[PDB]
């Protein structure tokens, strides 16, 4: 139920904070996103090994994995019933 | 029977909505769907998504190594993005 | 400043008033203990006759576990949500529980309730003699109080059995963190 | 995580949680010297 | 609370009360009558209609006791002058409300030169009186126990023995079968 | 003037909920002459009330008769005559939500108020006639003072 | 159709004159029944007076049965006019003045009350003031409150409870009006329904005096008053009360005081309200999946309420006809056909109690149409025939000759033995 000078506010409001959210040329995004990834792995402790040794598989690329696995859908009318799974 | 480096296969029943098959109804709902999954132990993803009535779609594999050889590099790259997340949002944590 | 100032006049505290029930939620709490000591001892003849029927796709081993830890923990929250409704509006745990300011449920629980299961690596308190925990168990006990479990509050006291498993249990908290600061450094340090 | 990583801790949300219950009556003199304490006052007393 | 005369005031009665699909006097009424209106009332109602009558009679009682405390004597004479009307309704209703702002009850006289009443009193009495032992106990009667069921309308009387029966039902198997479990369960 | 609302109210029954807060209770109120309901919070260690009470309860735009509109702020050295001197118990609050049953043809028929008197909620639900003076965001005077009759 | 279509243009067209001249034209020719009437029988006194007159004593003619089927037409043409409403009423409250055979027409004034209240017409304070509740005139506000607002406040019960508890109690036969008894089952009664746990004993005092304290009257004056189910029967209603509206405790620990249970359940209030709670109770479509017997207790305490007495054999009745015409898509049929079997067995209970009449008929219907499996009607009426022994009343052979005369138990329950109910009851007749 906005009125014109509200919708009008409203407008101008919007094209203002959209163009601060802009990102700034020169920010280091390399390194706040290294911080913002290291700081939760200083703060995290069926079987498929969660926590920092899964983030230490993920980066540094290792061809044997602790629990590989796969998640295998079923595609047709197999997917109901049990047996036919 | 069955195919090498698979030692056991556990029948799950997906109780998360991650997991679980959405398929948007004739009148526009979502209405998530519960079907049977499997959960292997070993890693194959050529011949287990050769085999018939397997998902060549949905079917992950969880390791990042035999998706790129498989898949691509793009394909890697979105599947090391899903482990991240996941790993990093298991606690219940948010990052952007 | 205002609320701090504010506080001068109602002013805030904890104690042994805050830490007592009623002495019928003790009953229940005693009750609920009993019971799944019960449960517990009963899986554990149905187990030594052979009635368990195996979990497919697990040994028989390990569904005897989940069985047990079911019980213990299905035990435990009641006997903690039995202790939560026990609590005045004018307690000062929940006070300073929810707030946020400090503590959770669980905090309250192991205070007034049970302390619950100790756990080390993820299991129950492992056989280090042959076959029992500490010299004071029989051999094959896969009882609560044998494998590590702690009936009693930190109000009440705890025996020694579960006062060392108590303390096995907190080794590993110090352990892990002694070892994960410096996993995670070096992870840290590479991403950056 | 586009959130705030500075809040009210310890005994000042305790406090504030007192504080703001439905049942918390201040007389005049409290009154004023609480908002004795605040920065940014027009000097007004609201109405009770 | 201006003061409405009476053409005025029959008008604004055929007005608000003249809804002849609403032969419900509507709970409104309760704040339809006033002092003013009332007093008013005493030189238009010769104009009101017979359904106007009756809704506002039926809408008089419909009002709080502390306004009809206040608001007594006011109420006396528009009773009495309702009971000056062609419709014989309107002298009943007058008649039995007259006790109505005293006592807060209703008078209760019937078999006075009204010939319907007069029939409708004498043939349901004389029914009554031949199916007397085939009465209609009411709802409060299915609560009533055995006593206050007997000292309102007699002792229980069973229905009619349609037959015997050489089995016993069911019914008794289930109910011996759940008093032995709950034995067991119990103990 | 600036009497939004008036009319004489009966405790119809106390907080059914139970006492969530010691000095705050709850109140459901019926209607004896407009027949709507309220709901409100009152301060019960300061102003006891039990049921079967009845009160005059007189929602006011302001104090002041000759309806000179007050700004709102505190001043205790004020010797204008004020409506509080023939009552017993005066809130002031804002009104800060009004429902109705309005559908989208025709108007509402009933209409509920909401006010806060800085956390002391009352809700007065009623039909639309009788709530007309009512404006969100607007400051609104309790005065209610109970009856002996 | 004709008719119709004039009847509309005079609706729609009032001034002209031919339609006037119509409708005179029918009325002289003899259709004036045809024209509305519905309205014109309220405008009308002498000629409502008969009808009314003829419709009750057709009604007191026929029984409860003719009854029900004279109820819609008279109650409607009473109710519809709001005059014609309260000089009904004020002529049933006069002839229930006579304390013979008072019942009947009280029955009545009740059935045209509630009629009146269901249409959105209120006139319980008319009626309290048809009675004498002038000597107590705070029992009659309160209670008008209470039945105007249709619901329960701690207010007027802490006040009828202090004036009932004194030393003089109000006519007891004021709060025995039916919509406020039902209304107290429903508070205390149905899951999900708080009440003040700090006035609950007033409200269980409050019942008991209403449903067990007796009276006596002469010439509608108070002679004594026998007290005697006070403390028994409240302590019964606030155990039953307890056990119904504690629905996070399981139906086994129900079924573990079944001792206590049936001792209590042997009043008629309680029993009625322990009927009502199970309908409320089994009435939520889920609780056939929280349900895990075939023969339930409900089903048992059911047939206890059969037995205890003959007055709520109608409601045991309704009940299982709710339950029976359920019918579930969200469930094994094999549950639901246990489930029917077991309301059979129910309904054979009501049959062997006496009450005959509506349960034949019923199962008539169901026969009759379809709604009931083959199976079912077959070991309906083989136990029935294997339970009652002769002789019959004409009313019952009348009623279950046409039932053996369908196909679906002719060649069904017709079996090759010495002892063939159906050849028995065939030959016996």
């Amino acid at each position: 139920r906005l009125s014109g000078e509200a919708f009008d506010w409203l407008l101008g409001e919007i094209e203002s904070k959209f163009n601060q959210a802009i990102a700034h040329p020169g920010e280091m995004v390399g390194a706040l996103a290294a911080q913002s990834l290291g700081e939760p792995a200083t703060q995290m402790t069926k079987n498929v090994t969660l926590g920092v040794p899964r983030l230490k598989e993920l980066i540094n690329i290792s061809k044997k994995p602790k629990t590989p696995s796969l998640t295998v859908f079923l595609l047709g009318q197999s997917a109901r019933d049990a047996e036919r799974a | 029977q069955g195919i090498e480096q698979i030692s056991k296969v556990y029948m799950h029943l997906p109780q998360t909505d991650n997991k679980k098959k959405i398929i948007i109804t004739e009148d526009g709902e979502f209405k998530a769907l519960q079907e049977w999954i499997l959960e292997t132990d070993g890693v194959s993803l050529m011949r287990v998504l050769s085999e018939k009535d397997v998902d060549p779609v949905r079917t992950t594999s969880n390791d990042i190594v035999e998706i790129f050889t498989v898949l691509g590099i793009e394909a890697v790259r979105k599947a090391l993005e899903r482990e991240l997340y996941h790993v990093i949002s298991f606690d219940g944590s948010y990052v952007n | 400043t205002v609320i701090n100032n504010w506080l001068l006049i109602e002013g805030h505290t904890i104690g042994i008033g805050d830490s007592i029930a009623d002495s019928k939620t003790y009953q229940d709490i005693q009750n609920t203990i009993k019971k799944a000591k019960q449960d517990v001892i009963e899986v554990i003849e149905k187990a030594h006759n052979n009635e368990l029927e195996p979990t497919p796709g697990n040994t028989l081993r390990q569904t005897f576990e989940n069985q047990v830890n079911r019980i213990l923990n299905d035990a435990r929250d009641k006997t903690g949500s039995s202790a939560q409704k026990s609590l005045s509006e004018y307690n000062n745990f929940k006070s300073m529980v929810v707030s946020g300011a400090k503590g959770s449920k669980i905090n309250i629980s192991q205070v007034i309730a049970v302390v619950g299961q100790q756990n080390v690596e993820g299991k129950r308190i492992p056989f280090g003699f042959k076959h029992r925990t500490l010299p004071h168990f029989i051999k094959d006990d896969y009882g609560p109080e044998s494998r590590g479990f702690v009936e009693n509050s930190y109000l009440a006291g705890l025996t020694p059995t579960e006062f060392f498993f108590h303390a096995m249990g907190g080794r590993e908290g110090l352990i892990d963190t002694a070892v994960k600061t410096a996993e995670t450094g070096y992870i840290q340090r590479r991403l950056i | 995580s586009n959130r705030p990583v500075m809040g009210i801790v310890q005994d000042t949300l305790t406090a504030v949680r007192k504080f703001t219950k439905r049942d918390v009556f201040l007389e005049r003199g409290e009154v004023m010297n609480l908002l004795m304490f605040l920065s940014t006052w027009d000097g007004k007393v609201p109405q009770p | 609370m201006a003061s409405m005369r009476e053409s005025d005031t029959g008008l604004w009665l055929h007005n608000k009360l003249g809804a002849t699909d609403e032969l419900w006097a509507p709970p409104s009424i309760a704040s339809l009558l006033t002092a003013a209106v009332i007093d008013n009332i005493r030189l238009c109602f010769h104009g009101l209609s017979s359904a106007v009558k009756l809704k506002l009679l039926l809408g008089t009682l419909h009002l709080p006791r502390r306004t009809v405390d206040e608001m007594k004597g006011a109420l006396m004479e528009i009773i009495q002058l309702a009971s000056l009307d062609s419709d014989p309704w309107v002298l009943m209703v007058a008649d039995i409300l007259k006790s109505f702002p005293d006592t807060g009850s209703l008078n209760l006289e019937l078999e006075e030169q009204n010939p319907n009443v007069q029939d409708i009193l004498g043939e349901l009495r004389e029914k009554v009186g031949e199916c007397e032992a085939s009465a209609m106990l009411p709802l409060e009667c299915q609560y009533l126990n055995k006593n206050a069921l007997t000292t309102l309308a007699g002792p229980l009387t069973p229905p009619v023995k349609h037959f015997q029966l050489k089995r016993k039902p069911k019914s008794a198997t289930l109910r011996a079968e759940l008093l032995q479990k709950s034995t067991e369960t119990a103990q | 003037a600036g009497i939004l609302f008036e009319d004489i109210f009966d405790v119809k029954d106390i907080d059914p909920e139970g006492k969530k807060f010691d000095r705050v209770s709850r109140l459901h109120c019926e209607s004896e002459s407009f027949k709507m309901d309220l709901i409100l919070d009152v301060n019960i260690q300061i102003y006891p009330v039990d049921l079967g009470d009845k009160f005059r309860l007189v929602i006011a735009s302001t104090l002041y008769e000759d309806g000179t509109l007050d700004d709102g702020e505190y001043n205790p050295t004020d010797d204008r005559p004020s409506r509080a001197d023939q009552f017993e118990y005066v809130m002031y609050g804002k009104v800060y939500r009004i429902e109705g049953d309005e559908t989208s043809t025709e108007a509402a028929t009933r209409l509920s108020a909401y006010v806060s008197y800085g956390g002391l909620l009352m809700r007065l639900q009623g039909d639309a006639n009788n709530l007309h003076g009512f404006e969100v965001d607007s400051r609104v005077y309790l005065l209610m003072k109970k009856l002996a009759f | 159709t004709w008719r119709d279509l004039f009847y509309k243009l005079a609706e729609a067209h009032p001034d002209c004159l031919m339609l006037n001249f119509t409708v005179k034209l029918i009325s002289d020719a003899g259709y004036q029944g045809e024209i509305t009437s519905v309205s014109t029988a309220c405008q009308q006194l002498e000629v409502f007076s008969r009808v009314l007159r003829t419709s009750l004593a057709t009604i007191l003619d026929g029984g409860e049965e003719n009854l029900e089927k004279n109820l819609p037409e008279f109650a409607k043409m009473v109710c519809h006019g709001e005059h014609t409403y309260l000089f009904a009423q004020a002529m049933m409250s006069v002839l229930a003045q006579e304390e013979q055979g008072g019942s009947a027409v009280r029955r009545i004034a009740q059935e045209v009350q509630r009629f009146a209240q269901e249409k959105g017409h209120d006139a319980s304070q008319i009626t309290l003031a048809l009675g004498t509740a002038a000597s107590y005139p705070r029992a009659c506000q309160a209670l008008g409150a209470m039945l105007s607002k249709g619901a329960l406040n701690p207010a007027d019960i802490t006040v009828l409870f202090k004036m009932f508890t004194s030393m003089d109690p109000p006519p007891v036969e004021l709060i025995r009006v039916p919509a406020f008894l039902d209304l107290f089952m429903q508070s205390l009664f149905k899951p999900g329904a708080r009440i003040n746990q700090d006035h609950k004993h007033k409200y269980i005092h409050i019942l008991a005096y209403a449903a067990s304290v007796v009276e006596t009257w002469k010439k509608n004056k108070r002679v004594s008053i026998n007290k005697d189910e006070l403390k028994s029967t409240s302590k019964a209603v606030e155990t039953v009360h307890n056990l119904c509206c504690n629905e996070n405790k399981g139906a086994s620990e129900l079924v573990a005081e079944l001792s206590t249970l049936y001792q209590c359940i042997r009043f008629p209030v309680v029993a009625m309200g322990v009927l009502k709670w199970v309908d409320w109770t089994v009435s939520e479509p889920r609780y056939f999946q929280l349900q895990t017997d075939h023969t339930p207790v409900h089903l048992a305490l059911l047939d206890e309420i059969s037995t205890c007495h003959q007055l709520l054999h109608p409601q045991v009745l309704q009940l299982l006809v709710k339950l029976f015409e359920t019918e579930h898509s969200q469930l094994d049929v094999m549950e639901q056909l246990e489930l029917k079997k077991t309301l059979l067995d129910r309904m054979v209970h009501l049959l062997s109690r006496g009450y005959v009449l509506p349960v034949v008929s019923y199962i008539r219907k169901c026969l009759e149409k379809l709604d009931t499996d083959i199976s079912l009607i077959r070991y309906f009426v083989t136990e029935v025939l294997d339970v009652i022994a002769p002789p019959y009343t004409s009313d019952f052979v009348q009623l279950f000759l046409p039932i053996l005369e369908n196909d679906s138990i002719a060649g069904t329950i017709k079996t090759e033995g010495e002892h063939d109910p159906v050849t028995e009851f065939i030959a016996h007749c």
